[PDB]
């Protein structure tokens, strides 16, 4: 399933280093707009992987100050990045659709 | 060399080891309320003297 | 927003329903009178003067 | 139409040589204060 | 002059807030003075002929 | 600590000095206390034009000529009055701009009462320029007021009630002179109401993400960088008051109102150009009308066409070229503005008018929503 | 208000003497300068102008 599926990962790999929050050290879920779903799933999050969210944005918060980026060889490639939030986000969305689901009948 | 100090002595010798000084801060646990070392530097002189 | 949209949503509406109407009433008849409008105060019976 | 404009050229002239003073000044307070914060260095450590 | 420039004017002027002050305020005396005095003396020397009081010395009454 | 508990410090403490800011805000952040020293600047010089102002239509024109001629230095408070209206506006829509770029509208009490800032702003600056009584003084008097007529059933009433008889005329300038006086004073009392509803999150950053977790105390960083921005503001507006006080107004209104001429090549301040363009390319009254209130009234319903994910547009390239598109397009409006009604200029100002709401309402919001699908969420 | 009479506040005011001395210096200059006060400064020496 080479052809068509390289071909769009190919596409978001172009977007993801156009977007530049690699450039920063950061990775995809550093990055969504904080809601009450997402303050939920942060919450949820285990030790090591707050404490990792945590350093990972207040060096990127550093860089933003300094108008800088980490060296080439510190970005974070576009393979290696772990959506680490997305499944607590995932379960977090799914019980409030629940609620919502019982406030209805 | 305890007699020998009065208030003037102590004004003369910390002035000149304190007064507009900048120090050295080290600062470990739940530290976010730590003043900014501007701040803090800032508090090692005052605007009414 | 769609989970506005349910049978406990729909109940919750028809009991308010009749306490709007009746806002609707107050808002009409307070812009009538405040404003003396003409076009619906000619028809009124006592009012005519 | 203008009887102020020799007295504002004049002005003008002032407005400039004392921006050209209090720019870099300011400037140069600015980035003093800031030092702090511009040459700070982070490390992370986590217990493993 | 062994000692620093920037090094004495510290301790004598600086040091104190309320000398580092009378300093300003007394800086502003003489600044004022001196930076009005060559401010006009270069808009007079771009418009030497054309000013009033480059002038005045034909209207002698 | 005594700056802490005295009861009025403490708000001044809370606002000025420990405020917890973002380590990183560009700039753009600038503008908001840049914004509170204009609002300041012009209290100040435009109370000092109120001691040497008549509101009479037979001697208004000439107690501002009393001012620029007579009054010791009263010209140079005039013209910072004049140009600092102007720079309010650049200050303003840099202010707006920061926030759409960076997605701060998500503060929608912030937000919404920015806007409610942004439209008393422009009331005020309206009013001031009928003030002097020159001939676009009157007859932009005339044009924006005669807007109301465009209100049907109602339209002329509230037109002839606001100017006080059948056209502009005395009783329209003295109540104008009332209204920009007052009027002020209830922006900076809404612009409290602004810093306090923002003060609940405090600010938003260049990244959008958030920064309790590296955030500064207000005083002394972010105190000598507005110290250092307001140096850059007196620059910018004393260019203009000592270099060239007449590049930002028009020359007919050194004539004074005349009621039986209107100019030929009527050309507004270039702050409403945009919006100006965006009514005349409607010719239906009622129609134009609208497009002209609907072109800034739609701030209010950008929060509610955000689609991406993520809240800045710093990590969004296809947003960011909208965006531009969209501040390009707008410099187009103000361009089209400036010119007369005639060929190509109509059609042009038409396709600027339609891309202006097409991207606020099409374009932008699906772009955020190939964004989130680029990144698989 | 008796309580401020005493050794210890006569040794507080002795220290405060030369700064409070050194303020009034910096007002009345302050003053001088700001007003242009012609009667002061036509003393000056180069401020003759
Ligand atoms: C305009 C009128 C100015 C009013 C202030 C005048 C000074 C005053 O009230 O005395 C207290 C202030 C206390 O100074 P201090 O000796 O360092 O006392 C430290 C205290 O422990 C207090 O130390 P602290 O740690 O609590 O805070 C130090 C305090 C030191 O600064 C102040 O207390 C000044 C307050 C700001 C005044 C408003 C600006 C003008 O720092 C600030 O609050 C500065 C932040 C201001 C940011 C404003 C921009 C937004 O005394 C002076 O500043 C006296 C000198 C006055 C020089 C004026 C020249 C003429
Ligand atoms: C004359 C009126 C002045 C026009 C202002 C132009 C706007 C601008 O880019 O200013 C950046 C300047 C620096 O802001 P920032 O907080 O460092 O970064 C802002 C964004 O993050 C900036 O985003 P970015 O990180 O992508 O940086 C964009 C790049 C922009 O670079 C450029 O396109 C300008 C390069 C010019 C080459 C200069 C050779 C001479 O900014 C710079 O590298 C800073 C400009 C350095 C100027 C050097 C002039 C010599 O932003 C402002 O202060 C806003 C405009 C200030 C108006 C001043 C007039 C009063
Ligand atoms: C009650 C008082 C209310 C005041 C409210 C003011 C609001 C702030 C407006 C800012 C104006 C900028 C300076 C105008 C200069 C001018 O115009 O001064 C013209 C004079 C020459 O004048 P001269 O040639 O007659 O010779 C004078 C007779 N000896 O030299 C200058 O250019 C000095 C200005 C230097 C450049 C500007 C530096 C800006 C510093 C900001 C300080 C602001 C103080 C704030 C006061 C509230
Ligand atoms: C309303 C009527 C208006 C009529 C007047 C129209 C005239 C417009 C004239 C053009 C003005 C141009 C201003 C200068 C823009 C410079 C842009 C720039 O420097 O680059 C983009 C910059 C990139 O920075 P990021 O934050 O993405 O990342 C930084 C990482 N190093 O990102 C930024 O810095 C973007 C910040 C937001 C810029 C604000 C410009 C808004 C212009 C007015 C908008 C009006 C909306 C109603
Ligand atoms: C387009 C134009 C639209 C305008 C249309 C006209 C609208 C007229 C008002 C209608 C709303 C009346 C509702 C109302 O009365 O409630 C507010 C309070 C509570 O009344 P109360 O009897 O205490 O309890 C109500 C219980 N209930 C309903 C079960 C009987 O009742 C009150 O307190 C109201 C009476 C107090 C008057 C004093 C307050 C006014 C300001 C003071 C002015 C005088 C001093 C300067
Ligand atoms: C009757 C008339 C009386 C008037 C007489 C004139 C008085 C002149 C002022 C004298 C007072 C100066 C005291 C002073 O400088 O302290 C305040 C701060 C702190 O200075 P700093 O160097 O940071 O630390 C002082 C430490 N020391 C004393 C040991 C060296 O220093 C400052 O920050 C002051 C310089 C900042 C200027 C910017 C603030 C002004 C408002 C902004 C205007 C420009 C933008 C619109
Ligand atoms: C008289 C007019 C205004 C004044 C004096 C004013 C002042 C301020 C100040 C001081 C701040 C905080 C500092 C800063 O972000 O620069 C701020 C923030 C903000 N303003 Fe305004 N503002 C005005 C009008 C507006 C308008 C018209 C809008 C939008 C339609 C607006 C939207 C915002 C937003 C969203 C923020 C938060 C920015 C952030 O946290 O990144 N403001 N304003
Ligand atoms: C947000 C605040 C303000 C803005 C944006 C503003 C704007 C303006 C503008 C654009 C003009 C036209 C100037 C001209 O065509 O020459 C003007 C005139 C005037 N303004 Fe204001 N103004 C503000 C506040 C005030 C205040 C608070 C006062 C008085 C207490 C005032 C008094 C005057 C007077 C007397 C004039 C007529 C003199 C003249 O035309 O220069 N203004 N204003
Ligand atoms: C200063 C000015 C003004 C102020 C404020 C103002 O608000 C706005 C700014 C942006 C968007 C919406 C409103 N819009 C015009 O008032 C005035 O009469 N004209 N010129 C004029 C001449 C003929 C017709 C119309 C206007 C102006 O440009
Ligand atoms: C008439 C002037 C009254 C004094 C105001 C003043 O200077 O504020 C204090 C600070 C500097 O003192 P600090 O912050 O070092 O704290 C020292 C405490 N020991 O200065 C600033 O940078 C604040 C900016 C004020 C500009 C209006
Ligand atoms: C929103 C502000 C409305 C103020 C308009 C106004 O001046 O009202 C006058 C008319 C007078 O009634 P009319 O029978 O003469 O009719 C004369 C028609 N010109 O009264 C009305 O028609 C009130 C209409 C209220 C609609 C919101
Ligand atoms: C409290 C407000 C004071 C303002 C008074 C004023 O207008 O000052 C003018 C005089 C001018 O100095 P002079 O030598 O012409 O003297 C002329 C005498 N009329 O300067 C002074 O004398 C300043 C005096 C300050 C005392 C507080
Ligand atoms: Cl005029």
């Amino acid at each position: 399933v080479s052809a068509s599926s390289r071909w769009l990962e190919g596409i978001r790999k172009w977007y993801y280093n156009a977007a530049g929050f690699n450039k920063l050290g950061l990775m995809r879920d550093d990055t969504i707009h904080e809601n009450d779903d997402v303050k939920e799933a942060i919450r949820r999050l285990p030790e090591n992987l707050y404490n990792d969210r945590v350093f990972r944005i207040k060096r990127a918060l550093d860089l933003s100050m300094r108008q800088q980026i980490l060296p080439k060889e510190q970005w974070t490639k576009y393979e290696e990045d772990k959506s680490y939030l997305e499944p607590y986000l995932k379960e977090v969305i799914r019980e409030r659709k629940e609620r919502e689901e019982w406030a209805k009948k | 060399r305890i007699a020998e100090v009065d208030a003037r002595v102590v004004r003369e010798v910390c002035s000149k080891y304190f007064y507009d000084q900048c120090p050295a801060v080290a600062g470990f646990g739940p530290i976010e309320q730590l003043p900014d070392y501007n701040r803090i530097r800032s508090g090692m002189f005052w605007l009414r003297f | 927003l769609t989970r506005f949209l349910g049978p406990r949503y729909r109940q919750l509406a028809r009991n308010w329903v009749p306490t709007a109407s009746l806002w609707g009433a107050v808002g009409a008849v307070g812009l009538v009178w405040a404003t003396d409008w003409r076009l619906i105060l000619d028809w009124v019976p006592y009012i005519n003067g | 139409a203008e009887p102020e404009h020799d007295h504002r050229k004049r002005m003008g002239l002032k407005m400039l040589l004392m921006m050209g003073l209090l720019l870099p000044l300011v400037y140069a307070m600015k980035r003093h204060k800031w030092s702090v914060l511009k040459s700070r260095k982070l490390a992370y450590r986590p217990p493993k | 002059v062994a000692p620093t420039l920037t090094a004495r004017l510290y301790s004598l002027l600086f040091r104190r807030t309320s000398t580092f002050a009378l300093t300003i305020v007394v800086g502003a005396l003489f600044f004022e003075r001196a930076f009005d005095q060559g401010a006009d003396a270069i808009y007079e020397h771009i418009n030497e002929g054309k000013l009033w009081k480059h002038i005045k010395h034909k209207y002698e009454n | 600590n005594i700056r802490k508990s005295h009861p009025l410090m403490k708000i001044v403490n809370n606002a000025f000095i420990d405020l917890p800011a973002p380590s990183n805000i560009s700039s753009w952040w600038n503008f908001g206390s840049l914004l509170g020293i204009c609002l300041i600047l012009q209290i100040l010089t435009g109370l000092f034009l109120a001691m040497h102002y008549t509101s009479d239509t037979t001697t208004a024109f000439s107690s501002v000529t009393h001012i620029c001629r007579d009054v010791n230095y009263g010209w140079i408070i005039r013209y910072m009055h004049a140009n600092g209206a102007s720079m309010f506006f650049i200050c303003l829509y840099m202010h707006v701009g920061r926030g759409l770029y960076y997605g701060s509208y998500t503060f929608l009490e912030t937000w919404n009462i920015g806007v409610i800032l942004l439209l008393t702003v422009m009331a005020t600056a309206f009013m001031g320029y009928v003030l002097p009584w020159g001939q676009m003084s009157f007859w932009g008097a005339t044009v924006i007021t005669n807007l109301l007529s465009a209100i049907p059933y109602i339209g002329t009433n509230l037109v002839e009630w606001i100017w006080g008889g059948f056209s502009v005329d005395k009783a329209t300038l003295t109540r104008f002179f009332a209204f920009h006086f007052i009027l002020p004073f209830i922006i900076m009392a809404i612009a409290m109401v602004h810093l306090l509803f923002l003060h609940e999150t405090g600010s938003n950053n260049p990244t959008g993400i958030s920064s309790d977790v590296d955030k500064i105390p207000f005083h002394p960083y972010y105190t000598i960088k507005d110290i250092l921005g307001a140096l850059l503001l007196i620059l910018a507006l004393m260019l203009l008051v000592l270099f060239a006080p007449d590049l930002l107004g028009d020359p007919d209104n050194y004539t004074p109102a005349n009621p039986l001429n209107t100019p030929p090549h009527i050309k507004p301040e270039w702050y409403f150009l945009f919006a100006y363009a965006i009514l005349r390319s409607i010719p239906n009254k009622l129609g134009g009308v609208l497009a002209l209130a609907f072109s800034i009234l739609i701030l209010a319903l950008i929060p509610l066409l955000h689609t991406s994910k993520q809240r800045s547009m710093m990590f969004r390239p296809l947003s960011q070229c909208l965006f531009w598109a969209l501040v390009a397009d707008l410099l187009t409006l103000t361009w089209i503005g400036g010119q007369p009604v005639e060929h190509p200029y109509i059609t042009i100002g038409q396709l600027a008018s339609v891309l202006y709401f097409l991207l606020i309402l099409v374009l932008m919001p699906t772009a955020g929503t190939i964004e989130n699908k680029l990144l698989k969420w």
